[PDB]
Protein backbone atom coordinates (compact mmCIF):
# COMPACT_ATOMS: atom_id res chain seq x y z
CA UNK A 1 0.00 0.00 0.00
CA UNK A 2 3.03 2.50 0.45
CA UNK A 3 2.44 3.78 -3.46
CA UNK A 4 -1.08 5.17 -2.48
CA UNK A 5 0.68 7.09 0.17
CA UNK A 6 4.46 8.53 -1.11
CA UNK A 7 7.07 6.45 -3.57
CA UNK A 8 6.77 3.24 -4.15
CA UNK A 9 8.45 0.81 -1.93
CA UNK A 10 9.15 -2.83 -2.74
CA UNK A 11 8.79 -5.62 -0.18
CA UNK A 12 8.58 -9.57 -1.04
CA UNK A 13 4.86 -10.60 -1.65
CA UNK A 14 5.41 -12.71 1.53
CA UNK A 15 5.67 -10.22 3.56
CA UNK A 16 3.25 -8.05 2.16
CA UNK A 17 0.96 -10.96 3.18
CA UNK A 18 2.01 -11.46 6.60
CA UNK A 19 1.41 -7.64 6.95
CA UNK A 20 -2.42 -8.20 5.42
CA UNK A 21 -2.95 -10.61 8.30
CA UNK A 22 -1.14 -8.74 10.91
CA UNK A 23 -4.15 -6.73 9.51
CA UNK A 24 -6.82 -8.48 10.25
CA UNK A 25 -5.34 -9.68 13.55
CA UNK A 26 -3.95 -12.88 12.53
CA UNK A 27 -0.37 -13.26 13.64
CA UNK A 28 1.96 -13.10 10.47
CA UNK A 29 3.30 -17.22 11.51
CA UNK A 30 -0.03 -18.17 10.30
CA UNK A 31 0.85 -16.93 6.93
CA UNK A 32 4.65 -18.11 6.94
CA UNK A 33 3.64 -21.78 8.12
CA UNK A 34 1.27 -22.09 5.28
CA UNK A 35 2.13 -20.30 2.64
CA UNK A 36 2.09 -23.01 0.38
CA UNK A 37 -1.65 -23.76 0.77
CA UNK A 38 -2.69 -19.81 0.98
CA UNK A 39 -1.26 -19.45 -2.52
CA UNK A 40 -2.54 -22.59 -3.66
CA UNK A 41 -6.23 -21.48 -2.63
CA UNK A 42 -5.64 -18.07 -3.80
CA UNK A 43 -4.61 -19.29 -7.58
CA UNK A 44 -7.70 -21.69 -7.13
CA UNK A 45 -9.91 -18.85 -6.50
CA UNK A 46 -8.72 -16.88 -9.72
CA UNK A 47 -9.09 -19.76 -11.83
CA UNK A 48 -12.56 -20.30 -10.62
CA UNK B 1 12.45 -14.65 10.25
CA UNK B 2 15.04 -15.79 11.83
CA UNK B 3 16.14 -18.91 12.77
CA UNK B 4 18.47 -18.50 16.52
CA UNK B 5 18.46 -21.97 18.48
CA UNK B 6 16.20 -24.57 16.12
CA UNK B 7 13.49 -22.29 16.54
CA UNK B 8 12.16 -19.73 14.15
CA UNK B 9 11.56 -15.84 15.61
CA UNK B 10 9.44 -12.86 14.11
CA UNK B 11 8.90 -9.53 14.71
CA UNK B 12 6.42 -8.66 17.54
CA UNK B 13 5.95 -5.59 15.26
CA UNK B 14 8.30 -4.41 12.47
CA UNK B 15 10.51 -6.15 10.26
CA UNK B 16 14.23 -7.76 9.77
CA UNK B 17 16.22 -5.66 7.84
CA UNK B 18 20.22 -5.69 7.16
CA UNK B 19 22.41 -3.31 6.13
CA UNK B 20 24.80 -5.97 4.36
CA UNK B 21 26.52 -7.51 7.35
CA UNK B 22 24.16 -7.76 10.74
CA UNK B 23 20.33 -7.82 10.69
CA UNK B 24 18.27 -5.66 12.84
CA UNK B 25 14.42 -5.40 13.65
CA UNK B 26 12.91 -1.92 12.51
CA UNK B 27 9.28 -0.14 12.94
CA UNK B 28 7.86 -0.43 9.40
CA UNK B 29 7.45 3.50 9.04
CA UNK B 30 10.69 4.65 9.72
CA UNK B 31 14.55 3.13 9.51
CA UNK B 32 15.29 2.81 13.51
CA UNK B 33 17.38 -0.06 13.65
CA UNK B 34 17.54 -2.25 16.55
CA UNK B 35 19.44 -5.13 18.01
CA UNK B 36 17.15 -8.19 17.64
CA UNK B 37 16.23 -9.49 21.04
CA UNK B 38 13.96 -11.55 22.63
CA UNK B 39 11.55 -8.92 23.32
CA UNK B 40 11.23 -7.60 19.91
CA UNK B 41 10.70 -11.49 18.47
CA UNK B 42 8.54 -14.27 19.44
CA UNK B 43 8.93 -18.02 18.72
CA UNK B 44 6.76 -19.91 16.71
CA UNK B 45 7.34 -23.33 15.37
CA UNK B 46 10.90 -24.79 14.46
CA UNK B 47 13.73 -24.01 11.35
CA UNK B 48 11.86 -25.94 8.62
CA UNK B 49 8.73 -25.05 7.37
CA UNK B 50 9.12 -20.93 7.17
CA UNK B 51 10.29 -20.09 3.22
CA UNK B 52 13.45 -17.87 3.08
CA UNK B 53 14.70 -18.04 6.70
CA UNK B 54 17.86 -17.00 7.81
CA UNK B 55 20.67 -18.35 10.10
CA UNK B 56 21.62 -15.68 12.68
CA UNK B 57 21.74 -14.68 16.60
CA UNK B 58 19.06 -13.66 19.18
CA UNK B 59 20.30 -11.96 22.13
CA UNK B 60 18.45 -12.41 25.19
CA UNK B 61 18.27 -9.52 27.52
CA UNK B 62 18.34 -11.87 30.83
CA UNK B 63 21.30 -14.25 30.10
CA UNK B 64 25.01 -11.44 30.35
CA UNK B 65 22.82 -9.90 33.74
CA UNK B 66 22.77 -13.41 35.62
CA UNK B 67 26.22 -14.90 33.80
CA UNK B 68 27.36 -11.09 35.64
CA UNK B 69 26.60 -12.61 39.08
CA UNK B 70 27.90 -15.95 38.31
CA UNK B 71 31.40 -14.77 37.28
C1 LIG C 1 25.85 -2.41 9.66
O1 LIG C 1 25.60 -1.83 11.02
C2 LIG C 1 26.59 -2.32 11.99
C3 LIG C 1 26.35 -1.65 13.31
O2 LIG C 1 27.02 -2.36 14.32
C4 LIG C 1 28.02 -2.02 11.54
O3 LIG C 1 28.94 -2.64 12.45
C5 LIG C 1 29.55 -1.60 13.23
O4 LIG C 1 30.41 -0.70 12.41
C6 LIG C 1 30.86 0.43 13.24
C7 LIG C 1 31.68 1.32 12.36
O5 LIG C 1 32.83 0.63 11.93
C8 LIG C 1 31.66 -0.03 14.47
O6 LIG C 1 31.75 1.09 15.35
C9 LIG C 1 33.09 1.34 15.88
O7 LIG C 1 33.76 0.13 16.27
C10 LIG C 1 35.12 0.30 16.79
C11 LIG C 1 35.16 -0.22 18.22
O8 LIG C 1 33.93 -0.87 18.50
C12 LIG C 1 33.38 -0.30 19.70
O9 LIG C 1 32.53 0.78 19.39
C13 LIG C 1 31.40 0.43 18.58
C14 LIG C 1 30.68 1.71 18.20
O10 LIG C 1 29.85 1.44 17.07
C15 LIG C 1 30.52 -0.55 19.37
O11 LIG C 1 29.39 -0.91 18.59
C16 LIG C 1 31.34 -1.80 19.71
O12 LIG C 1 30.55 -2.72 20.45
C17 LIG C 1 32.63 -1.43 20.45
O13 LIG C 1 32.21 -1.01 21.75
C18 LIG C 1 35.55 1.77 16.68
O14 LIG C 1 36.90 1.90 17.07
C19 LIG C 1 35.38 2.21 15.22
O15 LIG C 1 35.98 3.50 14.98
C20 LIG C 1 35.56 4.49 15.94
O16 LIG C 1 36.51 4.65 16.97
C21 LIG C 1 37.81 5.12 16.57
C22 LIG C 1 38.65 5.22 17.83
O17 LIG C 1 37.96 6.05 18.76
C23 LIG C 1 37.67 6.47 15.85
O18 LIG C 1 38.95 6.89 15.39
C24 LIG C 1 36.71 6.34 14.67
O19 LIG C 1 36.58 7.58 13.99
C25 LIG C 1 35.36 5.81 15.14
O20 LIG C 1 34.80 6.84 15.97
C26 LIG C 1 33.91 2.12 14.80
O21 LIG C 1 33.42 3.46 14.65
C27 LIG C 1 31.01 -1.16 15.22
O22 LIG C 1 32.02 -1.81 16.03
C28 LIG C 1 30.38 -2.20 14.36
N1 LIG C 1 29.48 -3.05 15.20
C29 LIG C 1 29.34 -4.47 14.90
C30 LIG C 1 28.42 -5.35 15.76
O23 LIG C 1 29.94 -4.95 14.00
C31 LIG C 1 28.29 -2.54 10.16
O24 LIG C 1 29.59 -2.05 9.72
C32 LIG C 1 27.26 -2.09 9.19
N2 LIG C 1 27.50 -2.79 7.89
C33 LIG C 1 27.36 -2.06 6.63
C34 LIG C 1 27.60 -2.79 5.30
O25 LIG C 1 27.05 -0.92 6.64
C1 LIG D 1 -7.70 -26.41 5.76
O1 LIG D 1 -8.26 -26.11 4.40
C2 LIG D 1 -7.41 -26.64 3.32
C3 LIG D 1 -8.19 -26.56 2.04
O2 LIG D 1 -9.48 -27.06 2.26
C4 LIG D 1 -6.99 -28.10 3.54
O3 LIG D 1 -5.96 -28.40 2.60
C5 LIG D 1 -6.28 -29.63 1.95
O4 LIG D 1 -5.93 -30.81 2.81
C6 LIG D 1 -5.95 -32.10 2.10
C7 LIG D 1 -5.33 -33.13 2.99
O5 LIG D 1 -4.01 -32.76 3.26
C8 LIG D 1 -5.15 -32.03 0.80
O6 LIG D 1 -5.18 -33.29 0.13
C9 LIG D 1 -3.85 -33.84 0.17
O7 LIG D 1 -3.15 -33.64 -1.07
C10 LIG D 1 -3.72 -34.26 -2.25
C11 LIG D 1 -4.95 -33.48 -2.71
O8 LIG D 1 -5.63 -34.25 -3.69
C12 LIG D 1 -6.78 -34.84 -3.05
O9 LIG D 1 -7.69 -33.83 -2.63
C13 LIG D 1 -8.82 -34.29 -1.85
C14 LIG D 1 -8.54 -33.98 -0.39
O10 LIG D 1 -8.30 -32.58 -0.28
C15 LIG D 1 -9.04 -35.79 -2.12
O11 LIG D 1 -10.34 -36.16 -1.69
C16 LIG D 1 -8.89 -36.06 -3.62
O12 LIG D 1 -9.32 -37.38 -3.94
C17 LIG D 1 -7.45 -35.82 -4.05
O13 LIG D 1 -6.81 -37.10 -4.02
C18 LIG D 1 -3.97 -35.79 -2.03
O14 LIG D 1 -2.76 -36.50 -2.22
C19 LIG D 1 -4.57 -36.14 -0.65
O15 LIG D 1 -5.99 -36.01 -0.66
C20 LIG D 1 -3.94 -35.36 0.51
O16 LIG D 1 -4.78 -35.57 1.64
C21 LIG D 1 -5.70 -30.96 -0.08
O17 LIG D 1 -4.94 -30.92 -1.32
C22 LIG D 1 -5.59 -29.65 0.59
N1 LIG D 1 -6.19 -28.59 -0.28
C23 LIG D 1 -5.36 -27.48 -0.74
C24 LIG D 1 -5.96 -26.39 -1.63
O18 LIG D 1 -4.21 -27.44 -0.43
C25 LIG D 1 -6.46 -28.32 4.92
O19 LIG D 1 -6.18 -29.74 5.09
C26 LIG D 1 -7.47 -27.90 5.90
N2 LIG D 1 -7.02 -28.22 7.29
C27 LIG D 1 -5.79 -27.63 7.81
C28 LIG D 1 -5.33 -27.97 9.23
O20 LIG D 1 -5.15 -26.90 7.13
C1 LIG E 1 20.87 -22.35 9.80
O1 LIG E 1 21.85 -23.02 10.73
C2 LIG E 1 22.21 -24.44 10.50
C3 LIG E 1 23.57 -24.74 11.07
O2 LIG E 1 23.47 -24.50 12.45
C4 LIG E 1 22.23 -24.91 9.04
O3 LIG E 1 21.92 -26.31 9.04
C5 LIG E 1 23.03 -27.03 8.47
O4 LIG E 1 22.96 -27.12 6.96
C6 LIG E 1 24.01 -28.00 6.38
C7 LIG E 1 23.73 -28.20 4.92
O5 LIG E 1 23.76 -26.95 4.28
C8 LIG E 1 24.11 -29.37 7.05
O6 LIG E 1 25.32 -30.00 6.63
C9 LIG E 1 25.08 -31.33 6.12
O7 LIG E 1 23.70 -31.68 6.17
C10 LIG E 1 23.43 -33.00 5.67
C11 LIG E 1 21.92 -33.16 5.61
O8 LIG E 1 21.61 -34.55 5.57
C12 LIG E 1 24.09 -34.01 6.61
O9 LIG E 1 23.79 -35.34 6.18
C13 LIG E 1 25.61 -33.78 6.62
O10 LIG E 1 26.23 -34.70 7.52
C14 LIG E 1 25.96 -32.33 6.95
O11 LIG E 1 25.73 -32.16 8.34
C15 LIG E 1 24.19 -29.26 8.53
O12 LIG E 1 24.06 -30.60 9.10
C16 LIG E 1 23.10 -28.43 9.08
N1 LIG E 1 23.33 -28.33 10.56
C17 LIG E 1 22.24 -28.55 11.51
C18 LIG E 1 22.52 -28.43 13.01
O13 LIG E 1 21.14 -28.81 11.14
C19 LIG E 1 21.25 -24.19 8.17
O14 LIG E 1 21.56 -24.44 6.77
C20 LIG E 1 21.24 -22.72 8.38
N2 LIG E 1 20.22 -22.13 7.47
C21 LIG E 1 20.57 -21.41 6.24
C22 LIG E 1 19.48 -20.84 5.32
O15 LIG E 1 21.72 -21.26 5.96
C1 LIG F 1 15.39 -15.52 -3.79
O1 LIG F 1 14.61 -15.81 -5.03
C2 LIG F 1 14.97 -17.21 -5.37
C3 LIG F 1 14.47 -17.77 -6.68
O2 LIG F 1 15.16 -17.16 -7.73
C4 LIG F 1 15.53 -18.18 -4.31
O3 LIG F 1 16.94 -18.39 -4.52
C5 LIG F 1 17.36 -18.06 -5.85
O4 LIG F 1 17.30 -19.25 -6.77
C6 LIG F 1 17.93 -19.04 -8.09
C7 LIG F 1 18.20 -20.39 -8.68
O5 LIG F 1 19.24 -21.00 -7.95
C8 LIG F 1 19.26 -18.27 -8.07
O6 LIG F 1 19.52 -17.80 -9.39
C9 LIG F 1 19.25 -17.10 -7.14
O7 LIG F 1 20.61 -16.60 -7.02
C10 LIG F 1 18.76 -17.48 -5.80
N1 LIG F 1 18.78 -16.27 -4.91
C11 LIG F 1 18.02 -15.06 -5.23
C12 LIG F 1 17.15 -14.98 -6.49
O8 LIG F 1 18.07 -14.13 -4.49
C13 LIG F 1 15.41 -17.76 -2.86
O9 LIG F 1 14.56 -18.71 -2.16
C14 LIG F 1 14.88 -16.39 -2.66
N2 LIG F 1 15.36 -15.86 -1.34
C15 LIG F 1 14.40 -15.58 -0.27
C16 LIG F 1 14.90 -15.04 1.08
O10 LIG F 1 13.24 -15.76 -0.44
Amino acid sequence: WTFGAGAALQIPFAMQMAYRFNGIGVTQNVLYENQKLIANQFNSAIGK
Amino acid sequence: AICHDGKAHFPREGVFVSNGTHWFVTQRNFYEPQIITTDNTFVSGNCDVVIGIVNNTVYDPLQPELDSFKE
